[PDB]
RNA sequence: GCAAGGCUAAAACUCAAAGGAAUUGACGGGGGCCCGCACAAGCGGCGGAGCAUGUGGAUUAAUUCGAUGCAACGCGAAGAACCUUACCUGGGUUUGACAUGCACAGGACGCGUCUAGAGAUAGGCGUUCCCUUGUGGCCUGUGUGCAGGUGGUGCAUGGCUGUCGUCAGCUCGUGUCGUGAGAUGUUGGGUUAAGUCCCGCAACGAGCGCAACCCUUGUCUCAUGUUGCCAGCACGUAAUGGUGGGGACUCGUGAGAGACUGCCGGGGUCAACUCGGAGGAAGGUGGGGAUGACGUCAAGUCAUCAUGCCCCUUAUGUCCAGGGCUUCACACAUGCUACAAUGGCCGGUACAAAGGGCUGCGAUGCCGCGAGGUUAAGCGAAUCCUUAAAAGCCGGUCUCAGUUCGGAUCGGGGUCUGCAACUCGACCCCGUGAAGUCGGAGUCGCUAGUAAUCGCAGAUCAGCAACGCUGCGGUGAAUACGUUCC
């Protein structure tokens, strides 16, 4: 808003995993308010993934969001007659938020059956680094790579 | 609304069914409260008024 | 509805409260009991006798 | 309009109820029996100057309270019109009635009482700028009257084109709901209608 | 004057203004500042399909009527079978379905019967109590004044209400300045959610304004122990606090403390105030509700009610019996349902608040798959019912399919209220099982216990509200870098 900055409210570490990311997680996948079955479908899909690979889940999460991390973003402006796209850096909380929106949004929409198979290849194509999300940040880093003309 | 109305309300009803319930000051046969039996807007007017011995504005 | 016609959106909301206590298991003995059959309290306050 | 009632907006607060009584299951019947005898001081005794009535039922026992600017014509001939009144009053509620009028202070400081007399100055065609002046004036000399609020609405002098216009004076803070203000309506025959009078006299804040 | 054209220069006719300065207001795609789910980041929808409600148009006996941008469209209307009802057809009544003055008399009245669709009409009854001797109450017939209208005029109106808008400014007294309208105060610099305050100022003061006092919620103390609770015990019915016993505890409802920039550090004209800290339930207004200024929209309401003028009085008054207010080639607006695997079904299973209850809550028990019916105890209620909470958890099935998704339509069969349910109610059982696979351009709401989601209760009411309204509770997120841009 207009007079100045909110905080964000904290979140909190999973007796489980340790870590603020699996919480941030499970609330991106949280919708109508099933905070229980969210914290189940990342719990199968991060047991799926250990399963098939053996390291720790929370290790090829890391792995994946590095590697699915945006550095740049296409924000448009318009000024005169004609509007174009000017590309700016990125924070890491932004550029992680919007990792994890990307990842959840192409999990979402996958040709499979249930969320936590989906989720597991979901991010295992991420820690990969040849998945949706990681087509995605390429389109959105080199499109906007192409508009490095208009930098102002 | 009208007095011969309100008459035929008032009056014995042959097949009781045919009875219903109107304001107590104005005869509005809608939004009749049975716990006062005045109308919405009468029983406004009463409780700002303070005639009515337990009712006055709420707020919570 | 604060209007009379038309105006949904404008409500005023009313309480009615009531206040019950003194539910005590007094004695009846007759003295007491003829003292508070005799004495009257004001309207505004309903005595239930049990 | 849009300003809501002093008294509803003081009630529960500071100011008290006009009719007492307890009913669980006889509500219906008490509240059409306060109106109809309301409607019946109303009606005829309007010329008494009505400001406030009290009503007070003890154990299927009327008990009324009337508070009139002179006692001496709701008395009538020593008894006479009040006792017809009361036996009114008893043919109108079915059981026993007592109808008592204890006094008013002054009918200058009173609300419903100087809006009836400003009405009675517009039915007789005097001028109503003049009447509220007067009126004003006679609120400042009455002894606690920290400012005193009156509207004239309608026609105002028989114009076809209606206008609404109110004087001040003092303080009438309508936003102090610790304060207490003396409200009243009341309306004024004309022979083009009527004019409605409201009056909000301010007295201090609490005692 | 080569020309273009220059110079001198009218009239008829037309209108009562054309114009010059300065003031206020408003406007600007002018300048400066600030703010708002207003932009931006996201969350969930509409517009696509079916259903419910309101509207326009068409039909008809009416589809009574009003409302028409935001601020009308689940509005008036918090409950249309006749009743409501104000509309249509037909039939009655007509000094009247109701209240009074004046001339007369006596019944008025309560019941059943047949006439009738009922309204209305008479055949049989009791009777005039009041000293109809006179006064006194009541009513019929001639009436007479009158009653009546949901007929109109909200552009004659009062009251009430919406809107700008919880917008923070709007004015007054005295004085001063100018012929005047008018200005000043209300300007200048910091400061605030705020014309909140601070320092100067021909200004000095004040009112309506702001916060505040009212209510709810957030901690503790004092008081209180029943119908509520069970700390140390007895009692263990039945473990359903069931009983004594207890004020240990919540809790309930009466009174206070506390949170008011209170204190400190730096800054700020040292002042306002700003930023951060300790103690704390909460920090700057702890959160929210009530609280709506001068006025505007000739805004709405002559249909809550009331009111000036006109309009009828065998009728535009009134009643009754049916129909209609619920129609249907179409469009709009507001809600629900889905289009599925965050899921459907089967079995088990744990945790609420706030409300309602003698024309009632129907604890159990029985009948019925079922809604429901029967006898019946307790309950004017912290002891009784409502009362089972659903979302949440476990095991199996289904395996992305117009489907174990979807419940619109239709046939058959029952229950409940109502004299009466085709019009014109709700619910229950079986079978049949449509569109719909995420919705075009476009468009709506939302910053914290918010959006999102799931259930509960009330009001209207005999039945019609688990799709409207108002409140209650559970789980419960992501984004705000920034004010250039609509
Ligand atoms: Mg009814
Ligand atoms: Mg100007
Ligand atoms: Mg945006
Ligand atoms: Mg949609
Ligand atoms: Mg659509
Ligand atoms: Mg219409
Ligand atoms: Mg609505
Ligand atoms: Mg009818
Ligand atoms: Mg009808
Ligand atoms: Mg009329
Ligand atoms: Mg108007
Ligand atoms: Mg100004
Ligand atoms: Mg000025
Ligand atoms: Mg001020
Ligand atoms: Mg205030
Ligand atoms: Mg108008
Ligand atoms: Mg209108
Ligand atoms: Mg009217
Ligand atoms: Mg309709
Ligand atoms: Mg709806
Ligand atoms: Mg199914
Ligand atoms: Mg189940
Ligand atoms: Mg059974
Ligand atoms: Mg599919
Ligand atoms: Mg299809
Ligand atoms: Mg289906
Ligand atoms: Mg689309
Ligand atoms: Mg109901
Ligand atoms: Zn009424």
């Amino acid at each position: 808003p207009r007079k100045g900055p909110a905080p964000k409210r904290p979140l909190v570490n999973d007796p489980v995993y340790g870590s603020q990311l699996v919480t941030q997680l499970v609330n991106k996948v949280l919708l109508k308010g099933k905070k229980s079955l969210a914290e189940r479908i990342v719990y199968g899909a991060l047991e799926q993934a250990r399963d098939k690979t053996g390291t720790d889940p929370v290790i090829t999460l890391k792995r994946a969001l590095d590697n699915v991390k945006p550095a740049l973003e296409v924000r448009s402006r318009r000024v005169g007659g004609a509007t174009y796209q000017v590309p700016v850096e990125v924070r890491p909380d932004r550029s992680t938020t919007l990792a994890l929106r990307w990842l959840v949004g192409y999990s979402r929409q996958r040709r499979e059956k249930t969320m936590i198979e989906r989720l597991a290849n979901e991010i295992l194509d991420a820690s990969n680094g040849l998945g949706a999300s990681v087509k995605r940040r390429e389109d959105t880093h080199k499109m906007a790579e192409a508009n490095r003309a208009f930098a102002h | 609304a009208k007095k011969a109305l309100v008459n035929k309300a008032a009056g014995k009803p042959r097949f009781a069914v045919r009875a219903y319930t109107r304001c107590s000051k104005c005869g509005r046969p809608r939004a009749v409260y049975r716990k006062f039996g005045l109308c919405r807007i009468c029983l406004r007017e009463m409780a700002h008024a303070g005639e009515l011995p337990g009712v006055q504005k709420s707020s919570w | 509805i604060r209007s009379p016609h038309k105006y949904k959106d404008s409500r005023e909301h009313f309480e009615m409260r009531t206040h019950k206590r003194l539910i005590d298991i007094i004695d009846p003995t007759p003295k007491t009991v003829d003292a508070l059959m005799r004495i009257d309290l004001p309207a505004s306050v309903d005595v239930n006798i049990q | 309009g849009q300003k809501i009632n002093p008294h509803g907006f003081r009630l529960g607060i500071t100011t008290d109820w006009k009719s007492r009584w307890y009913a669980d299951k006889q509500y219906a019947e008490y509240v059409k029996e306060d109106v109809a005898i309301r409607r019946l001081l109303s009606s005829g005794l309007e010329r008494a100057g009505i400001a406030d009535v009290e009503i007070e039922r003890t154990r299927d026992r009327v008990r009324v309270d009337i508070h009139t600017a002179r006692p001496g014509i709701v008395i009538g001939r020593r008894g006479t019109e009040a006792d017809r009144i009361r036996a009114d009053l008893e043919k109108l509620t079915g059981k026993q009635v007592q109808l008592n009028i204890l006094e008013v202070k002054n009918p200058e400081s009173q609300a419903q009482l100087v809006a009836q007399g400003v009405a009675e100055q517009l039915s007789n065609r005097v001028a109503f700028r003049r009447a509220m002046r007067k009126a004003i004036q006679s609120a400042m000399r009455q002894p606690n009257v920290k400012g005193i609020r009156v509207q004239c609405s309608g026609r105002l002098g028989g114009a076809e084109m209606s206008r609404s216009e109110f004087y001040r004076e003092g303080r009438v803070p309508l936003h102090t709901l610790r304060a207490d203000i003396d409200y009243g309506l009341y309306e004024a025959k004309t022979t083009f209608g009527r004019i409605g009078v409201k009056v909000w006299i301010y007295k201090g804040d609490i005692v």
